[PDB]
């Protein structure tokens, strides 16, 4: 067994999930000045999923190392330290649009959602987005320099294409890019 | 009588936030992805006599809730301290930030900017008018490498918290600069 990873997706909950016998999840944080806690074995095993440990609200905290360990009968079979800033990692934007800004080619404004659980409008977290977008047909994407906003042009979509376009987001700053949306097609109005 | 908007003074603290937090960020980023492996990472965080920063001592909150129940004048006053606790500290990091590939790293700039946004927060303070208020900044009591990425370490836990709790009194004193 090996972690496969931990992360917390709006800076307010984690939860850690990993690929012997029975596999427990051990984690201490350090409050106060020093790690005086002792250990305490993963407080929800079903929440996050199989092979999963879910720390609410209650136990998580921000700024303060923490280390997980993975044990069996044999021993520790991994260990993780890290602070919950470092493991952010926001849901995908939902609710992706795209209307015509306004006949060979076009130009279009597509639009989506912040994550549901993300609290921007408080201020805890400040997300920016990358968007990508294709051909159906083609396997690479074009990128676009990542945006500060919910909405965007894509300008000289050729009409007789039908695109594809999915949005990612990240915690300015930090962490790393959290999941892609489910992909939005695109089939544009053709003036025969 | 009326008072004249906030918003152009928010602007300008929150863009100098995010960039003393975004150097903070690459610059950590990049000298831990040349000498410090997860093994020592851990090893370091282990062990308070080396992770536990100096700023540390200034208490701040540490999760959503806590944090969104500070006045705003509290909210200031804790990241005012944070900005002054790193006035003098930034000086060690001039060689780090010498050797970095900079972008804008340099122990000057980085300084200016602390000097900057320090100044900022106070006159944010008297627009927006306990041990915090009582409570001066924190003083750096000091291998070379684990002193560094100690200092690097701390460098960028306190600008994502000065970012983040400018960013809280932003979105309340502001018309829907966070909303819509």
């Amino acid at each position: 067994p090996k972690f496969t990873k931990c992360r917390s997706p709006e800076r307010e909950t984690f939860s850690c999930h990993w690929t012997l016998g029975p596999i427990q999840l051990f984690y201490t944080r350090r409050n106060t000045q020093e790690w005086t806690q002792e250990w305490k074995e993963c407080p929800d095993y079903v929440s996050a999923g199989e092979n999963s440990c879910y720390f609410n609200s209650s136990f998580t905290s921000i700024w303060i190392p923490y280390c997980i360990k993975l044990t069996s009968n044999g021993g520790t079979v991994d260990e993780k330290c890290f602070s919950v800033d470092e493991i952010v990692q926001p849901d995908p934007p939902i609710a992706l649009n795209w209307t015509l800004l306004n006949g060979i080619h076009a130009d279009i404004q597509v639009r989506w959602e912040a994550p549901r659980n993300a609290d921007i409008q408080k201020g805890w977290m400040v997300l920016e987005y990358e968007l990508q977008y294709k051909e159906v047909n083609e396997t690479k994407w074009k990128m676009m320099d990542p945006i500060l906003t919910t909405s965007v042009p894509v300008y000289s979509l050729k009409v007789d294409k039908e695109y594809e376009v999915r949005v990612r987001s990240k915690q300015r700053n930090s962490g790393n890019y959290g999941e892609f949306s489910e992909v939005l097609y695109v089939t544009l109005p053709q003036m025969s | 009588f009326p008072t004249i908007p906030l918003s152009r003074l928010f602007d300008n603290a929150m863009l100098r936030a995010h960039r003393l937090h975004q150097l903070a960020f690459d610059t950590y980023q990049e000298f831990e992805e040349a000498y410090i492996p997860k093994e020592q990472k851990y090893s370091f965080l282990q062990n308070p006599q080396t992770s536990l920063c100096f700023s540390e001592s200034i208490p701040t909150p540490s999760n959503r809730e806590e944090t969104q129940q500070k006045s705003n004048l509290e909210l200031l006053r804790i990241s005012l301290l944070l900005i002054q606790s790193w006035l003098e500290p930034v000086q060690f990091l001039r060689s780090v930030f010498a050797n970095s590939l900079v972008y804008g790293a340099s122990d000057s700039n980085v300084y200016d900017l602390l000097k900057d946004l320090e100044e900022r927060i106070q006159t944010l303070m008297g627009r927006l008018e306990g041990q915090i208020f009582k409570q001066t900044y924190s003083k750096f009591d000091t291998d070379a490498l684990l002193k560094n990425y100690g200092l690097l370490y701390c460098f960028r836990k306190d600008m994502d918290k000065v970012e983040t709790f400018l960013r809280i009194v932003q979105c309340r004193s502001v018309e829907g600069s966070c909303g819509f």
